[PDB]
């Protein structure tokens, strides 16, 4: 079998509405395992400013308290079991993702039924995560590479529900209570916006069976006809710095507007992350490594590492990179990674555009091997793509990138527009940002 | 379309294994029995380069033919550096599995471990240890091993301080001459069927045949590390000698590890009939983090409590934990919690089943623990045949062993082994 | 007797340290600690153009 | 013959007169950047031979004179311990210049 | 006795001694043994089995005498220099608070005799010990090995 062979015979992605406007969705295949999981488009982009840090503080809190099974009773229930219950959300989409074994579904969809409609909302509870979420807000600035996105995204979206953060400021989150959090929950926890997934040992009728049994009848209506609706969001390309001559690393992120969600021209831009790169020092490569930013990074020693990123929310994306160097090397790097964005926006080679197209390819299957990013791919599909793309059509749409193609798409994404610069070390060797814009267009065009 | 894992012995003494899934990503993996533990006091710290050592220039592909070649056909090449067992996995794109599994080849058995690439790459040990003692919980480990072995098991998977600049090409290659044979080591395969495995097992594997030096049985040894390093929260484990892997302990002190707790199962949550941390926190308002730890391997396993508090009250979450097995050591335990120790094991097994990276990994432990494969349903029934009383003996035997400490922070409160 | 060059002769500059002064992420939360203990043993991966994983 | 292609090569060893200056065939290459590569490569105890060979004859020609007929270093007396890493690193180079011909 | 008990057996370049370091609550004494890496088993056991001949009584009176006057000397030289002079009695008066002379301290070492050494031979025999080692490890024993 060949790659084109295989990927007709990857299992197919069922997904049936229910009665309610929710979304079901199973990848049946023979891992004894099963992930339930429930994804909700609901983040920081559906708040205001008012309630911030509500959906950080459901996620908390949907686990410790239920109507039905109150207090600790859920950890009973869930360690007779042997399911984990991993929970994460973006600006965009929240999730509560469940991991147990395939004979105990019956419990486990009774279980997420219960945690999504059904949690109640303890005040002492509530209080005392308010307390894990602001210890939880003063350890998260040590690590350096979740408060520069979240820099990034401040300093990228302006007067813009992207600005806030998913952890929500401290002022917002001591001043949340009960009705405001069930307010949250009561508009934004509606059936039409929420997906049921399901990764392998599991019927589609059971999943349709159990979900009209226990996690129907679930909303579908807005109280006093008070309908959200998408909004695009600004990009302000401006920059952030955050001089912090104490800490021993520089982390810098460059980003420029990407395409957002729904467009073809992720798939290319995805195959130009891929030829640009990711580093750290634990990479084994060496001098000898074929992402061109990183063997001349190696080979002057510039950076500790680079991330290159394409976070795409709805009508918008960021798309850049984080690199995290010492406090010498900063300017170097800006200039190697924007010679290499603008290398590869003017000259791409075709061994480049085959190079990037066989790492995303392997990294398009070595994502959907495994049931928790086959369920976050069929949550976070049925909720953005509109349906699972199959990795068929994801294997076709990189089929067709080429070069000129690339260096088009890349021509209008990266030359020439306005970068949205963050940083939080020692910023005194980042150039200011007309050096910036002056190194984002080429004078040998 | 999964028929069956075919599973040989080439007779020289190899194991060869594939399972065609009919996967879109072929991964193979080499699993040598040569991990940090088959090295002795003069080449410490060589399994370290050998681990880094997987881009360097070998026997008909060089260093930039390799790596230019692994990225841009677009897999993988890494490690896995259990203290026992290596391995080298590769995945890829399932067109060109033929160039992937030869440059592999490339890397075990025919290496070339020139002088200036070692001398290169001595740089890269002290970045990489640098990177990864990040962690505070890999130093606790790396003490706790070396303080729990005599020898053969006590040599550290991370280089020490002064091996760096010391490691030679003599010493990696005999090393290598030694620990990688084809009588020790095993190839599995997942998405590669077994008529190429074979034929390149015949073309560049079957050369080899002297095993080297087989360890030294690891002998307990029992004691302190005990050194502070600045942080406010203590990291703590005590750990006492268990069984190995294949005997019928093995099994019961999983089910006891499960019992008292290893897993955040409800993430942010209490981790609440977990029975180390129902009892610290009957006791303690304190944060705490206390979990059950066990390290199984071929000679003697290592049980153990594992502890992060404040240092202020680290001897209410030890003295608590400690209690706590004390209880379950004298019987007082639920059958209800045996059988969802049980199911926490059995979910926690398929955890290591579901992913093909996992399943590469476990079926060349099992390829190099027995040579022949027990299917997971026989690991369920062999996890539901340990009985009840089996856990209270295997928390007797953690009981009435020689204890082993390893602890790391400010060690003012922090109990010792005449105190527990 | 009672000094420090009495008790043992060539050990008195190893027990008496000299000094001529002239020329002659901190994780804070018990909920956010679950998952930094260690399940299962040392586990190393080095990759080629992998970051460095820990399997515990 | 090739014993006249021999006496050829010793008349033109002779006529360079880097025989003459204490130093074997190749101390006296330009260090380019291939060179360099492969000037690193050397053991510690051969690169601090050939380092004091240099400087015997930095030394020896700002004194403007030469080493005697028994201090010479003779052709079957040279050894031609570069190549083995000089040819690696040209092949190395060839390699390198083949991928990014690809 | 201890350079003797090893020399009989290691012919290898080494350095055997043994050092007291009394405070004022508890005190440590040991062996302290230099020796190369591969002969330093037979090196620590050789010592150990000294000690342990000490701890039994192999012990001349003679050789008693000559560690007194060695003790007894080895004090003088404390003595004889004026920073080790006032080292001693600021140690004394920090510690003890009264100066005995040094007359008075060799008639306590004189007043020192043979069973208090077989006495305390034995306690050290006997105690828990505590051992740190540095250097190529491959053949130190350890201390259930002792």
């Amino acid at each position: 079998a060949t790659f084109a062979q295989a990927l007709q015979s990857v299992p197919e992605t069922q997904v049936s509405i229910l009665d309610n406007g929710l979304r079901v969705a199973s990848e049946q295949s023979s891992h004894a395992t099963c992930t339930v999981g429930v994804w909700i488009d609901a983040g920081s982009r559906y708040e205001t400013e008012k309630n911030n840090g509500a959906g950080y503080f459901l996620e908390h809190l949907a686990f410790k308290g239920t109507k039905n099974r109150p207090g600790n009773a859920l950890e009973k229930e869930v360690e007779s079991i042997g399911a984990h219950l991993n929970a994460y959300s973006t600006r965009e989409h929240t999730a509560y993702l469940i991991k147990a074994l395939s004979k105990d579904l019956p419990k486990v969809v009774e279980l997420l039924a219960d945690i999504v409609q059904n949690s109640s909302l303890e005040d002492s509870q509530i209080e005392k995560e308010r307390d894990v979420i602001l210890r939880e807000m003063q350890e998260n600035d040590a690590s350096m590479q979740n408060v520069v996105f979240d820099y990034l995204h401040a300093t990228a979206f302006q007067g813009t529900p992207l600005a806030q953060a998913v952890e929500g400021p401290s002022e917002n989150v001591r001043r949340l209570s009960r009705t405001d959090l069930t307010d949250y929950l009561n508009r934004h926890y509606k059936a039409p916006r929420m997906v049921l997934a399901a990764a392998g040992g599991v019927e589609h009728q059971q999943l349709l069976d159990l979900a009209q049994k226990h996690l129907s009848s679930v909303s579908r209506v807005y109280e006093e006809d008070a309908v959200p609706g998408l909004t695009p969001c600004r990009f302000t390309g401006s920059e952030i710095r955050h001089r912090d001559d104490a800490l021993p690393l520089a982390h810098v992120a460059i980003a420029v507007e990407g395409p957002g969600w729904a467009n073809p021209d992720n798939v290319t831009l995805q195959v130009a992350n891929a030829i640009i790169g990711h580093y750290d020092c634990t990479y084994g490569g060496g001098v000898h490594l074929s992402s061109p930013l990183a063997s001349v990074a190696v080979a002057n020693k510039l950076c500790q590492s680079f991330q290159t990123f394409n976070i795409s929310y709805s009508d918008t994306g960021l798309l850049g990179a984080h690199f995290v160097c010492d406090a010498m090397s900063i300017d170097d790097m800006v200039f190697f990674l924007q010679g290499q964005w603008m290398r590869l926006c003017t000259s791409a080679t075709e061994s480049e555009v085959t190079r990037g197209k066989n790492i995303l390819r392997n990294a398009l299957v070595s994502h959907l091997d495994g049931t928790t990013p086959v369920c976050e791919d069929i949550g976070r599909s049925l909720l953005t793509y509109g349906r699972r793309i199959p990795l068929a059509e994801w294997e076709s749409r990189i089929q067709e990138v080429d070069a000129q193609m690339l260096r088009d798409i890349c021509s209008k994404y990266f030359y020439d527009q306005c970068p949205a610069v963050a940083g939080y070390g020692p910023i005194e060797q980042l150039p200011d940002y007309n050096r910036i814009r002056s190194g984002m267009f080429w004078l040998r065009f | 379309q999964p028929q069956d894992l075919e599973f040989t012995k080439l007779p020289n003494g190899l194991v060869i294994a594939s399972l065609e899934n009919y996967a879109p990503l072929s991964r193979i993996g080499l699993f040598v029995k040569a991990g940090s533990r088959y090295e002795d006091s003069n080449n410490l710290g060589t399994s370290h380069l050998l681990r880094l050592a997987s881009s360097l220039t070998t026997k008909g592909a060089s260093s930039f033919k390799i790596t230019r070649g692994i990225e841009a056909v677009g897999g993988k090449l890494s490690v896995t550096a259990t203290r026992e067992n290596m391995a080298y996995t590769v995945e890829g794109i399932r067109s060109d599995i033929e160039i992937l599994m030869e440059f592999l080849l490339n890397v075990t058995t025919a290496p070339e471990f020139r002088r200036w690439e070692v001398a290169a790459l001595r740089s890269q040990l002290k970045i990489d240890k640098a990177v990864a003692f990040q962690n505070s919980q890999t130093r606790i480990i790396e003490n706790l091993h070396d303080v729990a072995y005599k020898n053969a098991l006590a040599n550290p998977l991370y280089c020490p301080d002064y091996r760096m600049g010391k490691i030679t090409s003599e010493e990696l290659h005999y090393f290598v001459q030694n620990h990688f044979t084809s009588a020790r080591m095993a190839l599995v395969g997942l998405g590669v069927s077994h008529s190429v495995l074979k034929q390149v097992a015949e073309q560049f594997l079957n050369m080899r045949g002297g095993l080297g030096l087989a360890g030294a049985k690891a002998k307990y040894r029992g004691g302190e590390i005990r050194e502070q390093n600045g942080d406010n929260l203590v990291h703590a484990a005590i750990v006492a000698e268990s069984a190995a892997i294949g005997n019928a302990e093995a099994n019961a002190f999983s089910v006891l590890q499960h019992l008292l707790g290893a897993g955040p199962h409800i993430k942010r949550g209490n981790n609440t009939t977990s029975l180390l941390s129902q009892s610290v926190a009957k006791g303690s308002h304190q944060p705490f983090d206390v979990s059950a730890f066990n390290a199984s391997y071929s000679d003697s396993g290592l049980f153990g409590i594992y502890t992060i508090s404040q240092a202020a009250a680290a001897g209410e979450v030890i003295n608590a934990a400690y209690n706590q097995v004390k209880a379950v050591a004298q019987g007082n335990l639920s059958s209800a919690d045996v059988q969802a120790a049980k199911n926490k094991l059995k979910a926690g097994y398929l955890m290591s089943v579901e992913t093909s990276e996992g399943f590469l990994s476990e079926i060349g432990s099992q390829a190099l623990a027995a040579g022949s494969y027990m299917p997971p349903s026989t690991v369920l029934q062999q996890i539901d045949s340990v009985a009840d009383a089996d856990v209270v003996k295997a928390a007797k035997k953690f009981v009435s062993g020689k204890k082993s400490m390893a602890a790391s922070g400010n060690l003012g409160h922090t109990p010792f082994l005449d105190e527990l | 007797m009672l000094s420090v060059a009495a008790r043992s002769g060539p050990f008195a500059p190893v027990l008496s340290a000299t000094s001529r002064g002239v020329a002659g992420r901190p994780f804070l939360c018990r909920e956010s600690l679950s998952g930094q203990a260690a399940a299962r043993p040392l586990v190393a991966t080095v990759g080629l153009n992998v970051p460095a994983s820990v399997r515990f | 013959s090739s014993k006249w292609l021999d006496g050829f090569r010793k008349w033109y060893y002779n006529a360079a007169g880097f025989n003459k200056l204490g130093l074997m065939r190749d101390d006296t290459l330009h260090e380019t950047e291939d060179v360099k590569e492969a000037i690193r490569r050397l053991p510690e105890d051969l690169y601090n031979d050939r380092m004091f060979r240099i400087k015997r004859a930095l030394d020896l020609t700002m004194r403007h004179q030469i080493l005697p007929k028994d201090q010479w270093t003779k052709y079957e007396e040279d050894k031609f311990y570069l190549e083995p890493y000089l040819k690696e690193v040209i092949r190395e180079r060839k390699e390198r210049e083949e991928w990014a011909k690809k």
